[PDB]
């Protein structure tokens, strides 16, 4: 018989693995939030002032979030985005220029 | 009990169609400002899950009957 | 296909049974 | 319950089906929050907070789904 089909899989097995996935979850959520902000600004539903203050803060949160994740197995944000199939080209461009689109 | 597979499939497709229209009706009511947000997020999420469960089961039962 | 967001094709090898 | 008439064949396939549906349900939710901001029914700050919280949940489901699919011998 096949035994591994009858027990549910867990994401983490120890304190260090949980810590890692906590930090990766935050990176992933910061990038996708940046992406939704860029999209909203394209669609013209946020003021340039509201947009700039929110995007500056996300970029500061982004740079900390990635520093916390960067290490032996994840060296760059493109490698992280590929590992977890996170396609956010607008977020990626804001990160590249490290400044709001304004 | 003894419903045909095509009868069961009609039921399940009908149950998928109800939840899709339910969640679609919820969605425009919320885009119309007619529905508060923290109401929407929990219930719409929970209903969208069941809608996707049913899309999958419909596809599996359809291939059983060999379309 | 492995990504859930790319559609129900992600469930292609998942076995189902009747009851 | 009509939901119970056709089901996955083992607990792990059930987990995989639940992860598939939950992740999609979150994308649906995020999409209409973006549509609600464009219509002006929510403001920017409540928008970015829920998208953040929902995207954090979707990562955990996505990372889990990778582990579950590999444990079951499915493509990854």
């Amino acid at each position: 018989n096949k035994p591994e089909l009858y027990e549910e899989v867990k994401l983490y097995k120890n304190a260090r693995e949980r810590e890692k996935y906590d930090n990766m979850a935050e990176l992933f959520a910061v990038v996708k939030t940046m992406q939704a902000l860029e999209k909203a600004y394209i669609k013209d539903c946020v003021s340039p002032s509201e947009y700039t203050a929110a995007c500056s803060r996300l970029l500061v949160q982004y740079k900390a979030a990635f520093r916390q994740v960067q290490g032996s197995e994840i060296s760059s944000i493109d490698e992280f985005c590929r590992k977890f199939r996170l396609d956010c080209p607008l977020a990626m461009e804001r990160i590249k220029e490290d400044r709001p689109i304004t | 009990s003894s419903a045909s597979l095509e009868t069961l499939l009609a039921l399940l497709q009908a149950e998928g169609a109800k939840i899709e229209e339910d969640t679609e009706n919820m969605a425009e009511k919320f885009l119309d400002g007619e529905l508060p947000l923290d109401s929407f997020i929990d219930v719409y999420q929970s209903k969208r899950k069941l809608a996707h469960m049913r899309r999958v089961k419909i596809e599996k039962l359809q291939e059983m009957v060999l379309k | 296909n492995a990504s859930s967001l790319y559609g129900i094709s992600a469930m292609d090898g998942v076995p189902f049974t009747l009851h | 319950d009509i939901d119970e008439v056709i089901i996955p064949t083992a607990p792990l396939y059930k987990q995989i089906l639940n992860l598939y549906a939950e992740e999609n349900a979150i994308e649906d939710t995020i999409f209409y929050l973006g549509e609600a901001l464009r219509r002006g029914v929510i403001d920017l700050d409540v928008f970015l907070k829920h998208v953040r919280l929902l995207s954090r949940k979707q990562f955990q489901l996505r990372a889990l789904m990778q582990k579950a699919r590999k444990t079951a011998g499915l493509s990854d």
